[PDB]
RNA sequence: GAAGGUACUGUAAGCAGUGGAGUGGCACCACGACCUGUUGAGGUUCAGCUUCGCUUCUAGGUUUC
RNA sequence: AGGCAUGAUAGUUCAGGGAAUUCGGCCAAUUAGAGCUGUAACUUCGGGAUAAAGCUUGGCUCUGAUGAAAAUCAGAACCGA
RNA sequence: UAUUACAGAUCCUAAUUGAAGUAGCGAUUAUCCAGGCUUGUAUCCUGGGGGCUGAUGAGGAGUAGGGUUUCUGGACAACUU
RNA sequence: UAGUGUGAACGAAAGAUGAAAAGAACUCUAAAACAGAGGGUGAAAAGUUCCUGAACUUGCUUAGGGUUAAGGCUAUUUAUA
């Protein structure tokens, strides 16, 4: 029933590594669905177009990593918000929750 | 002849059906003859394949082209960590076969053998098993069995199961009689312990059950059981690869390329009669994954695992580990091992379980002289040059 | 060859309607092949006994012949 | 419910094609009613349905 | 996620230089493949690689004797 | 929507050998554009002839010639897998 | 008194099985995310990414042929694998 | 006539509510001219290509057989010879 933030990178290249290499972009996505859904064991998950843009940058054939801002939030019926973040480097990123 | 040509048989037909094993370990069929008399000695023996390297062994064969010269070797190491004694099975003769007399047990019973008698541990609130913890049941039933092991039971075996060993759980510092204590998993992952039974072959019968109640309850090492320059027969499942072609699979020649729907196939199954296809013909199906035996695998050194003294050999006096630097697919080895020479069955992370050959070797080769002059400790992802950590700093000691 | 390819350029018209019939009237060779046109009979033989009396008179209107039938009802009944 | 009708018409009206006729998410409903072109110019002039600039060829 | 754990590639970008075939201009500045320095750097490294870390997360459903 | 063994089909690549395969070099591979050399037997003297067989080709900073001409051709430095 | 008795004629006409929830759902650039309208959309529309066609273009227009397929509004029993 | 062929020509399938439309109001579940369920009309639903409604095939319920492909005949204490 809580409502909550949690920042996490999402290893992409792990995700997406000997699948079918026209699809990875599409893939890339399903597996941020998939990974939010587990993490808020929320059913719906939106994406927003910044996260969306940011995914698709260098074509359909994805970044190795992103950080995400996934947000449960009521409309009770609790929705995942996955959203961008930017940041310049990843070491030392930690999964961890926000106030 | 009507063939219009001769040529070997492809594949053998000693080693059907071509399936699926699903033994988790190697199922021993038989034992070696009992030499009556001596000592009873265990015989058989479980180790996980660990992964493999090469060695530069030094040759001494008489009369041959290779007499005082080096010989580059690959070894396998299977890890073999100290495996528990815990029950003890008589079988009896009969007309239909060998049939049971019985099995005693130990007083108590550690946990990783209750795992065995269930799938479903996490569910299990009772998790009641093995309860002969009552006291007036247990004392007096045991020596009654004990009798009956005497008097009509010839051959006795004595069951004996992996030791899973005890941790401390994550930022609890260990060490300390308050932390709560659980059990930390295999390099594969499992709690659950190989529970096997062992053939003791020592003469007398009563006198096995002197040796295998002096064992009982106790854990047992590989040095008390195989010795260096023993050959050993390696008893385990291959390497799964799922479905597979003719060709791959039975080794066949393919056709041309110019063959209307494809060349990747045996092109006559068989002659008009009989009207029927054989159990010789060779077919589409299941590859790997098969319990197979393997013969006069010789072992060139036993392991111990602060001073990590094992690796190294007699020459160099510089000490070095057998783990290769960067450890693939396994882990560390800091069990008592067993430098086997060439392959052995199965992938990584196997139980494989050993055995004394059944009948023996008298080709030179089985009594030749082991020198290993040198190993390999070189990674395996994928070219090595740095054999350890210590030739790094000395080799390039600035870095960033 | 002879088939669906060499369907393809079928679009002039062989026959056209004709006034007479209003039906089939060849454009090259201007004439009504049901019923002859412009000849000045219409076209039947004795071969099309089944054909000719879908033509023939009783399949249209007969407004002045309908008539001319009724007047000799009357006159012998 | 469906403004295809609209883009069309605004097409001919700014002389473009219908990939360069930005209409907006905000004000659907305005633009939905609207049947003719002098409809449809009273929204341009607003600057609801824009013309948009050319995509780029530089040389 | 971290490792002076291990690999593969082969010296990131950007900045600086009495470096650089030369050409052009002011009374030493423009443009310059590339080379030297920062830099065995930067990138990738389990997806079927190894070590250890309480950083973060872990819920329900139906028959069987 | 999810898998990726086998097989069919369309594709890159294959140590050493190089037609041993096959009715048969079928197939595919090699060759290739341009500039400068250089071109045989035979011939109906026109052809053969792009015969064959060699070499050079980038990037960058320049110099010169011919035009009216904002183009095109020739030549030299220096640079690195 | 007869257009008088059917199991067959690769018989005739009419309906219906198994095979079978099986074979298969092709060819054509590539889809993704948030909104709108709804009982209900990846598909209908809007906006924003990522792509394709790449001047003999699924661009803009005509003979021959088709004949209302054009346009606006409402509709989804069927059809547009 | 539908329909086929450039054309001469060729050419189907398809009858029956009930005496009388008295052709099913109104309410309930439902997004609803989906589909029912109540309630009614009529002597009887015969409820709209609706009289009677056979066989093949199918569904549900009840009862037995099954290693002998199934079926038939003879004999009995009905699952056997």
């Amino acid at each position: 029933l809580a409502p909550a933030k949690i920042e996490t990178t999402i290893h992409l290249q792990k995700a997406v590594h000997g699948t079918t290499r026209r699809f990875r972009a599409e893939r890339a996505i399903k597996v941020i669905a998939a990974a939010a859904k587990k993490m808020m064991h929320t059913d719906v998950v939106k994406i927003d177009p910044e996260l969306n843009s940011r995914i698709w940058i260098h074509g359909k054939n994805p970044p190795t990593r992103v950080r995400v801002t996934f947000e449960r939030k009521a409309d009770e019926k609790m929705i995942t918000i996955a959203s961008f973040k930017n940041v310049a480097s990843f070491n030392g990123l930690q999964t961890t929750k926000v106030v | 002849s009507h063939r219009k040509f001769n040529a070997p048989r492809r594949g053998s037909l000693g080693f059907l059906p071509r399936g699926r094993s699903h033994a988790v370990r190697g199922r021993v069929r038989s034992w070696p003859k009992d030499d009556a008399s001596q000592k009873p000695h265990l015989c058989a023996f479980i180790g996980y394949k660990a992964g493999m390297t090469h060695v530069l062994r030094d040759v001494v064969r008489p009369n041959s082209r290779l007499h005082k010269k080096e010989a580059c070797e690959p070894v396998t190491i299977l890890e073999t960590p100290p495996m528990f004694v815990v029950g003890i099975i008589g079988y009896k003769p009969t007309v239909e076969g060998l049939k049971p007399v019985t099995t005693v047990w130990a007083s108590y019973v550690n946990e990783e053998v209750k795992r065995n008698y269930y799938k479903n541990w996490y569910q299990s609130k009772a998790r009641k098993a093995f309860s002969c913890l009552s006291n007036g049941k247990a004392a007096e039933k045991r020596e009654k069995q004990l009798e009956e092991l005497q008097k009509e039971a010839t051959v006795i075996r004595v069951i004996a199961h992996t030791q899973s060993a005890k941790t401390t759980t994550r930022g609890v510092d260990a060490n300390e009689q308050g932390a709560k204590k659980v059990l930390k998993g295999n390099h594969l992952g499992q709690k659950k312990a190989h529970m096997i039974e062992i053939q003791i072959n020592g003469g007398d019968v009563a006198a096995k059950l002197n040796y295998a109640k002096s064992i009982l309850e106790k854990e047992i090492k590989v040095a008390d059981v195989f010795t260096e320059g023993e050959q050993i027969d390696t008893i385990g499942v291959g390497k799964g690869f799922g479905w597979e072609g003719v060709i791959h699979r039975y080794g066949t020649k393919r056709l041309q390329k110019k063959t209307h729907r494809g060349r990747r196939k045996v092109a006559c199954i068989g002659p008009w009669n009989p009207a029927r296809v054989l159990w010789s013909v060779a077919r589409y199906g299941q590859r790997g994954c098969h319990h197979r035996t393997e013969m006069n695998k010789r072992i060139y050194r036993i392991g111990a695992a602060k001073i990590n003294e094992g690796g190294s050999t007699s020459f160099d006096l510089t000490k070095k580990s057998i783990n290769p630097m960067g450890g693939p697919h396994y882990g560390l080895v800091k069990d008592d091992f067993l430098m086997i020479k060439g392959s052995v069955v199965g992938t990584v992370k196997r139980a494989i379980t050993l055995r004394k050959t059944i009948n023996i070797n008298t080709r030179r080769i089985a009594t030749e002289e082991i020198n290993l002059k040198w190993i390999d400790t070189a990674s395996k992802f994928g070219h090595g040059r740095f054999q350890t950590k210590e030739e790094r700093s000395k080799f390039l000691g600035k870095l960033k | 060859g002879a088939g669906t390819p060499s369907f393809g350029p079928r679009h002039n018209k062989t026959h056209t309607i004709c006034r007479r019939c209003g039906n089939c009237f060849h454009i090259q060779k201007s004439k009504c092949a049901k019923c002859g046109y412009p000849d000045a009979t219409m076209r039947h033989y004795d071969w099309e006994k089944k054909a000719h009396r879908k033509r023939a008179q009783g399949s249209g209107e007969m407004r002045h012949l309908k008539v001319t039938f009724a007047k000799l009802q009357r006159a012998y009944a | 419910s469906s403004l295809k009708l609209q883009k069309r018409l605004a097409a001919s009206v700014l002389d473009c094609g219908v990939r360069r006729v930005w209409m907006d998410d905000s004000e659907v409903s305005t633009i939905a009613m609207a049947n003719s072109r002098q409809q449809i110019r009273k929204l341009i002039n607003d600057g609801i349905i824009v013309k948009r600039p050319v995509k780029v060829h530089s040389g």
